[PDB]
């Protein structure tokens, strides 16, 4: 639970996947 | 259409 | 998933496949919420109109997968079920109201680069993110079109839709335990869940703490990626008190 939602191959390495920015841009 | 899984799991 | 794309490796490490032992076949999607607990749609386990009523020993869960059909040696982990728990007021008779179920694993799964749990929303994350126009992400191995199955996990990003538009799109009765998502005809872009995507997660990445939260479960639709129709999702936060009661009781 403490580490939930943080992906080993993305958030944990500060790498972004190819479309997550589309989500962020919608959160206006 | 699925590759067979190890028999260990179906026991 | 219709009009999606192949997932990246490790993109959805909470994704779970519900697998029937005999015949060996995919049944549903699902999601990992801890080392012992899996979340899915109730209709993946119980739907009397189709003579579906599975018991623990009928089923396996496969965690860490990417390929739909391959046995992903040294990557995926296969777990047996200790117990199934269906919401006591799941409405399979009418409209899939409260379409939620939990599965406890016989033994904890080991986390890895490919296996990791998603968060469940708190009240404030839900209030802040469950707004019309805000996009979430749906994943699954279901059909690629209405009338055709994928080699690997599919992903599509979809906007939440205003509740009056959801209601006006269908004759089925909508409840507060549901929300709907998808593009409108004038918006151009497309995409939807489809048969076989049942029980998979609708997730959002919080811009406050950069963590992924599961806001929805793939529940129902009429056709797939039809103009003027939308996919409907179980409202996970609305049913979280039941989730917590089950996990604490058991
Ligand atoms: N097409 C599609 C399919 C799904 C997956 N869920 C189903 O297949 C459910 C299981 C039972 C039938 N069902 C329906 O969705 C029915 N087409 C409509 C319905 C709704 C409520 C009660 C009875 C029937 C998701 C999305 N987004 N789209
Ligand atoms: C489903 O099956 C279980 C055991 O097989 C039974 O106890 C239950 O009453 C069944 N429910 C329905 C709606 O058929
Ligand atoms: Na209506
Ligand atoms: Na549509």
């Amino acid at each position: 639970e403490a580490d939930c939602g943080l992906r080993p191959l993305f958030e944990k390495k500060s790498l972004e996947d190819k479309t997550e920015r589309e989500l962020l841009e919608s959160y206006i | 259409d699925f590759e067979e899984i190890p028999e260990e799991y179906l026991q | 998933i219709v009009e999606g794309s192949d997932a990246e490796i490790g993109m959805s490490p909470w994704q779970v496949m519900l697998f029937r032992k005999s015949p060996q076949e995919l049944l549903c999607g699902a999601s990992l919420i801890s080392d012992r607990w899996v979340l899915t749609a109730a209709h993946c386990l119980l739907y009397p109109p189709w003579d579906k009523n599975f018991t623990e020993n009928d089923l396996l869960v496969r965690i860490g997968k990417h390929s739909r059909t391959r046995y992903e040696r040294n990557i995926e982990k296969i777990s047996m079920l200790e117990k199934i728990y269906i919401h006591p007021r799941y409405n399979w008779r009418e409209n899939l109201d409260r379409d939620i179920a939990l599965m406890k694993l016989k033994k904890p799964v080991a986390f890895s680069d490919y296996i990791h749990p998603v968060c469940l929303p708190d009240r404030e994350t839900a209030a802040s993110l469950l707004q019309a126009g805000y996009k979430g992400r749906v994943t699954g191995w279901g059909n690629l079109k209405e009338t055709g199955q994928p080699s690997v996990l599919q992903v599509v990003n979809l906007p939440i839709v205003e509740r009056p538009v959801c209601k006006d799109s269908t004759r089925i009765r909508i409840t507060d335990n549901m929300f709907c998502a998808g593009y409108k005809p004038d918006e151009g872009k497309r995409g939807d869940a489809c048969e076989g995507d049942s029980g998979g997660p609708f997730v959002m990445k919080s811009p406050f703490n950069n963590r992924w939260y599961q806001m929805g479960i793939v529940s129902w639709g009429e056709g797939c990626d039809r103009d003027g129709k939308y996919g409907f999702y179980t409202h996970v936060f609305r049913l979280k008190k039941w989730i917590q009661k089950v996990i604490d009781q058991f």
